[PDB]
């Protein structure tokens, strides 16, 4: 629910770092995907 | 076409945002949330390690000073 | 009097023939006399935790004590100083021993003897009279700015069986001598007071009145009390010399004090050069600011128990001038370098770990500290207010506030001036991010403003709203755009612009914002919200008209309006007298009322 | 009888230790004993014998141990346990966390000594309490009602108005004579001056009792503030037939003290190194509350505490948790909005409203309407939790009425004015205006008897 | 019947406790009663034998527990079944015993929940998220589970 | 067979001593008697607990998580006694099984344990709770003498092949069961849905025994090879492509 | 040659056989041999230091592991490089070493790890991931290295 559940280890510390670099990525790569869209949506409707 | 185009885009934004949202209100928190239990329990070890580490330097103490009573 | 050193490990010295020690009683150690507390006893026998490095320290040697725990030499001869966090005079050390180096074992006594200091006896006295603790039993004048109020010692009463005629006398020059219960006590001016006891008082007074930093964010918006307890995010990215300067030129305490808590070489070095050069105008002479300061200076690699006593050594400090009847603020730089050593000693004495490695009393230490602030009626009978006001910053990792250092300040400090890299990026300084920032002396000023500033409270209460509804309409104009809000929610970005751009930054290097005075504030703050009133009122009052009021409207016929909220600014109270700053502050509410008055 | 025998007095310090100084050649130690320490320089302390074991007696100091010396201190012994010396004459009154006056009255002069630890109410005496204490305040009598009896914590994040709340508790509470007995540990002085004067402002002096125990004052002293306080509590209530409420504030600040007490002695640690007894040690000061047998006497507690970073999973929230009966809860997601009192109902719990409730105590539609207050808050989270991922564009009309509800929810059914006192058949009125927003057939937590009686009306 | 020993009472106590209410269930299931026993907490239990080691400074396992506080649990919960009762007139006596553990933070992988959960073959894990939607009782239907369902099939 | 009995009721430190007996037992029935012994040991985490309580009580040093640091060298004295001998026909066969504290691979009793052991056979709660029994999840589990146990003449010479593909698909089973939910059904390419087919069926006819089923080796190859024959021939390229031209087209 | 310490020989045996086979090793090395060495793991061997030193009650360092951990690896692992022999005949022979490290539960962050990465000047890092798809040799392409391509570019 709350939280994954890994095992506390400084393994999943590593792995939960990881994990973080990668959604937070995850995060900028469609943000830049959905501010493209965002604008050529908008200038399509102008037109 | 611009009909057609539009509508398209539409859902991609959307789906897209769904995506985005979901990072950040459900994936990211369930990390960040696991995150400080990982770091909280981890310190817990530490603390119960530290615990057993510190009771045993003071029985090699109480130890050594019973030792040298025992020359007396 | 003196035990032995019976065994040594690291910086723990075991010591024998101490049968006559008191638990942290101050010892020095070894025949250069290193600094250690007595951290156990356990027959004729004490534990002392040597502060410097115990390397040479041999079985047999000498072990000094002193009759005292760690305690503060106290007396004129403060200002201009720098101390190490234990009390030491590094000025006086650097003078003596003409050395780069502290040496290992410096005895140097804290307060420089020899200096005759000119002292008048308070006249009211007479071989006879009755005196207790905090009676001023003289004046030494050690400074132009600060009368130095000599006082008898708060555990010290009786009758004065001699008091030294007006003269020239250094610190071992017995100036009071007075009888109690048949006891003779001999009297100086150099006081030794217990670091980690609070200094007593009559009455801990609520605190009433602004600690004026002439900074309009940190005046108008986030207010310290005298006597507040207050946090900064002290952080390079941040700027933190914008609030410290600040308060250390312009600020209505008469005394300051620096604690350097644990701070790196270079950056302690900072604050030690640029004090010196700081001046202060003062009956329109000009003088250094280090007439009215200590400065309680350590590097990281000072002794440990130095920077964790350093902070209750500045306070100790600025509780005497609190006493003198002087309103001190005091500085502490850096909690969380403080916070560290705390944590290095419980490290070497082997106790258990609390919070994120943190001892236990990590929160009393913090909390018996700041309730070490406040307004006070002093002890002794002049009767004399007074306060320490304690601006204690903090350093959270990556800002993260749950580090127990900063969540415990923060669970304790009334004010917090939330610095922000975002803004010092930008240069808007004072850079105080107002939507992380608070203050909880609000309530209390609230008699003050009544009294002084009585439309104040109003202003600053439309101003924190207009401030928190452009963070909420950014949302709208990310969504959909500025054209697509209400004409209120226009002109409300437009006022929260002014606010933004001309009230709360004030570039300190600039003749006009070097200081900004009280009125000054609350004039410019009056206009900017006495625009926003008579613009929403000229928007809602044509709501559903045919012709409409708009912000391009009020920008076309009364631009210049705009044009002087933004340059009200540069009124400088040193070449413009207040009556003239006053009146182009009413002129131009004239000014906007006519011209709002033209439209609608 | 009085105990006749003379002091003994120690000089036999054969060491100090962080807080404990360690006596010996003590004659038959006394375990818990209290012991008096002069100082060198004459300063007089007080401390408790920790452990006994042959002539060894190990006092922990409550001034601390700072100044005390191997030859010159003088320990008397005084052969008994800690005893609060107690009367009614200590209403209207204010003491230190150690039980001396600080109000400028004399002493107490009693008219009995007790055991500060007080005796283990028996189980077959305890009785079950059911007659119910509006506070005033609707989110508590509305839907967590406080029995008469009861003890129930609010818990808090750092910073927030928990003392307000607290003091707004003391000036409205009554039943649908009184006394308090308000206790602080470490509470700061700026703090402790708004207690002390909002007692004098509402009249109360006459019928409060005020330990304050500051956040300067010796940490050890914690431990004993609240125990102090719950002595005066048993006596006015169990020996005077008193109706108390007994405040105990932060107790996070009495947790930091048995931290701080257990790093010192070096017990065995539980979770964040409180020690592994904190359920216990709170529990000697929880349980001493409730009614008992032949007795019109009553003890309601309501501790406050800060839940330290805000972590509802934390020691100091989650062993109180478990000892008291359910707990009323703070939120910042409340109180950034302005909403005074910033009560969440969600997260909040009494135990015994499934009882203090109904006809005689409250209205017959009290508990369904409370149930389905509590149905419509949850969903209007968990729509508000879907609208921040796929929007409001995702969510039906219903769920966008439970989103709705818990905007009209919040607005008036939790925000309250700090001198505002509702009853609960006003709250309950309002409780029926807002659940009016839906349609009756999706009330489905109340019976169709209760949406008869009440729904159109 | 009950055995009090509520969390004010000698902590010490609470070891008593437990073996009292367990003897008793014993004693009913030799006369060939269906007893059932509670119990309020096995975690309070254990903080029972969490406090005597730490007075007797015993070495620790997990969160300060005794290292014993395995074979504790153990040797209680396997008091329970359906017997075949002692001496002459056959009875089907029982004991079921229903411990209601209360791990510290709620967190299952507290040393008492995990001992508790090695040797139960019924495991009716509550959960805050539910309480807190008041959907009572709070069983979380996901990491609960009931091993005997195979036999009570027949 | 030969059983030896603690309960969860006989006192602990017998349970030191019960697998000690198991395995005496053990090397007299194999290496004297010449009988091939199967050792089962039925709980190593009560074994290592009841170290834990024994340590503990003689105040030694502790390991991680309390457990004595000669656990190693102590559960190794038990594992050690196994396998095949010079001379002798007999052989000790070990299967032992051990209770993971918290559901965790990586706890001192299984992990000193998978140092030691040939392997780990790892039963899942996420495959329990679906009802698939046995739930042995093939992926965190090994056999480090399969190896050698499999080939021509001791199985069809072809498992191997099918048994390395096969694993390799259920790993790629689980990521794009994964990527379902993380990146969406909806992103999921044509070969990748086969990946998540083939997870499902691999369940329900590999995975899926019932408790008296007793399947060949060659039952199971060959449900194996009727598993991969859900993809693409090119799709198998663990595999020689000499043994998929014999064992793919079925 | 083989030294072979199945994992029940004594604590003792298994650091012996670090020291036997580096030592003979380094016997053959000093006759001009190119020398190879490999250990199945040092990991194994830090358990042996790990059991010894609480067996001693020494103070540990992390994990229960010696602090004097790191230092044993060296004085191990800096017995390799190319030599020139002692005595007349002018002879180089090596040492090379390829010294395993599985570390507890997969960790990377484990101190045996650490310590060997603070001296070994390659670390072929192999990888569950590969190893999970069947990809062989299974080493990771952008966690290992090897800093000897400075010496090897000649």
């Amino acid at each position: 629910k709350d939280r994954i559940e890994i095992f506390p280890s400084r393994m999943a510390q590593t792995i939960m770092k990881a994990r973080l670099k990668g959604a937070q990525t995850g995060r900028n790569l469609l943000k830049k995907k959905s501010d493209a869209l965002t604008l050529r949506f908008r200038q399509i409707l102008k037109k | 076409s611009l009909q057609t185009s539009f509508v398209t885009l539409d859902e991609a934004i959307k789906i897209t945002n769904r995506r985005v949202n979901a990072i950040e209100h459900v994936i990211i928190p369930r990390i960040e949330r696991t995150l400080a239990y990982i770091i909280t329990e981890l310190d817990e070890r530490e603390r119960e390690e530290f615990y057993r580490l510190k009771k045993i330097q003071e029985k090699k103490k109480i130890i050594k000073e019973k030792s040298e009573k025992d020359l007396e | 009097t003196f035990g032995y050193v019976h065994g040594v490990s690291g910086p723990v010295v075991t010591a024998c023939d101490m049968a006559g020690a008191a638990m942290y009683e101050l010892v020095r150690v070894g025949h250069s006399e290193l600094v250690g507390e007595i951290i156990r006893l356990e027959g004729d026998m004490a534990t002392i935790q040597v502060y410097e490095e115990t390397s040479g320290v041999s079985v047999g040697d000498p072990v000094l004590r002193t009759g005292k725990p760690l305690s503060v030499e106290l007396g004129p001869g403060i200002m201009g100083a720098i101390f190490d966090g234990i009390q030491r005079p590094l000025s006086d050390i650097s003078s003596q021993t003409q050395s780069i180096y502290i040496p290992r074992g410096v005895n140097v006594s804290a307060l420089s003897r020899d200096i005759k200091w000119e002292f008048i006896p308070s006249k009211n006295l007479r071989v006879g009279s009755h005196i207790t603790g905090g009676d001023i039993y003289g004046i030494v004048n050690e400074n132009s700015l600060i009368k130095h109020k000599i006082m008898l010692p708060p555990r010290s009463r009786g009758s004065v069986t001699y008091i030294a005629p007006p003269g020239n006398y250094d610190a071992s020059d017995v100036v009071l001598e007075l009888e109690f219960e048949g006891v003779k006590e001999k009297l100086s001016m150099v006081q030794v007071w217990p670091v980690r006891q609070v200094r007593p008082v009559t009455e801990k007074l609520p605190a009433n009145h602004p600690l004026l930093t002439g900074q309009r964010v940190l005046d108008a918006l986030f207010p310290c009390v005298q006597g507040g307890t207050t946090a900064i995010p002290g952080a390079f990215g941040c700027g933190k010399t914008v609030i410290s300067q600040s308060l250390s030129k312009y600020s209505n305490s008469d005394v300051i004090i620096y604690v350097g808590c644990g701070e790196r070489g270079n950056e302690m070095s900072e604050v030690l050069r640029d004090f010196p050069e700081l001046t202060m105008e003062v009956d329109g002479k000009v003088e250094s600011i280090m007439k009215r300061t200590a400065l309680v200076a350590n590097t990281s690699n000072m002794p440990v128990a130095a920077r964790e006593a350093s902070i209750y050594t500045g306070i100790t400090l600025s509780e005497y001038f609190r006493d003198m009847g002087y309103h001190v603020s005091m500085m502490a730089d850096s909690t969380s370098r403080w916070a560290e050593a705390l944590r290095e000693i419980s490290g070497r004495l082997a106790e258990m770990p609390a919070d994120s490695g943190y001892p236990a009393y990590l929160g009393a230490r913090l909390a018996s500290f700041y309730e070490r602030a406040g307004r006070v009626k002093c002890l002794g009978n002049p009767e004399r207010e007074g306060s320490v006001s304690i601006v204690g910053a903090v350093s959270p990792p990556g800002g993260d506030f749950s580090d127990p250092v900063t969540s415990a300040t923060l669970g304790i400090v009334q004010v917090f001036w939330g610095l922000d890299k975002k803004l010092a990026q930008r240069k808007h300084f004072p850079s105080v991010n107002w939507l992380i920032s608070y203050s909880k002396y609000m309530r209390a000023l609230d008699e003050y403003y009544d009294k002084h500033f009585t439309e104040f409270v109003p202003l600053r209460t439309k101003a924190k709203e207009i401030l928190q509804e452009e963070e909420d309409l950014a949302e709208i104009v990310q969504l959909v755009g500025k054209a697509s809000l209400a004409e209120t929610d226009k002109i409300t970005l437009e006022v929260a612009k002014l606010i933004k751009d001309d009230f709360l930054q004030q570039n300190g290097y600039t003749p006009y914002d070097r200081f900004c005075p009280f009125y000054k504030t609350v004039g410019m703050l009056s206009n900017m919200i006495s625009f926003y009133d008579m613009a929403r009122r000229a928007v809602e009052t044509t709501a559903q008209s045919d012709n409409k009021i708009t912000w391009s409207i009020i920008r076309e016929h009364m631009g210049e309006i705009l044009y002087k909220l933004s340059s009200m600014k540069f009124k400088d109270p040193v070449k413009d007298g207040e009556a003239k700053i006053k009146a182009d502050y009413a002129q131009l509410l004239e000014d906007m009322q006519n011209a709002f008055r033209s439209l609608e | 009888n009085y105990l006749s025998q003379p002091r003994l007095t120690y000089k036999t310090v054969s060491g100090v230790n962080g807080p404990l100084v360690i006596l010996d050649h003590v004659k038959f130690p006394r375990y818990a004993e209290i012991v008096h320490l002069t100082l060198p320089d004459g300063t007089k302390r007080s401390g408790q014998v920790l452990e006994v074991s042959g002539s060894k007696a190990v006092v922990q100091v409550f001034e601390g141990t700072s100044g005390i010396d191997a030859k010159k201190t003088s320990c008397e012994f005084t052969g008994d346990i800690l005893r609060t010396p107690v009367s009614e004459d200590m209403l209207g009154r204010v003491f230190n966390g150690s039980g001396k006056p600080i109000d400028r009255g004399p002493v107490v002069l009693a008219e009995d000594f007790l055991d500060i630890m007080g005796q283990p109410i028996n189980p077959q005496c305890r009785i079950y309490p059911e007659e119910m204490i509006q506070t005033g305040i609707s989110a508590i009598d509305g839907m967590n009602s406080i029995a008469r009896g009861q003890k129930i914590p609010i818990f808090s994040a750092a910073g927030l108005p928990h003392n307000e709340i607290a003091a707004q508790i003391c000036r409205q509470a009554g039943l649908v004579n009184f006394a308090i007995v308000f206790a602080a540990m470490g509470v700061n002085m700026e703090t402790a001056r708004f207690f002390k004067s909002d007692f004098e402002e509402n009249g109360s002096m006459d019928n409060v009792c005020l330990f304050l125990n500051l956040a300067n004052d010796p940490t050890i002293e914690r431990i004993i503030t609240p125990r102090l306080a719950l002595t005066t509590a048993e006596f006015l209530a169990y020996q005077c037939e008193k109706h108390v409420l007994v405040i105990l504030t932060d107790m996070s600040s009495y947790a930091e003290a048995l931290r701080e007490v257990s790093a010192a002695r070096e017990e065995v640690p539980g979770r964040r190194g409180f020690p592994g007894y904190m359920y216990t040690d709170l529990a000697t000061i929880y349980e001493r509350a409730g009614r008992v047998e032949g007795r019109n006497g009553s003890i309601t507690q309501i501790p406050i505490l800060t839940m330290p970073n805000d972590d509802i999973t934390h020691p100091i929230p989650d062993l109180t948790g478990y000892i008291t009966e359910g707990q009323i809860y703070v939120d910042r997601q409340l109180h950034n909005r302005q909403i005074y009192p910033p009560i969440n109902v969600l997260p909040s719990l009494s135990r015994l409203m499934k009882s203090a409730i109904g006809e005689g105590m409250t209205r017959k539609d009290h508990a369904d309407v409370s149930n389905q207050l509590y149905a419509c808050y949850a969903i209007g989270k968990d729509v508000q939790a879907m609208k921040a991922v796929v929007g409001e564009e995702a969510l039906t009309s219903d769920d966008l009425l439970y989103l709705e509800f818990l905007q009209k929810f919040e607005k008036n059914f939790i925000t309250q004015g700090p001198y505002e006192n509702r009853t609960v058949y006003e709250t309950l009125d309002i409780g029926w205006q807002l659940l009016r927003i839906f349609p009756k057939e999706m009330l489905k937590r109340i019976p169709q008897s209760t949406l008869s009686e009440f729904y159109p009306r």
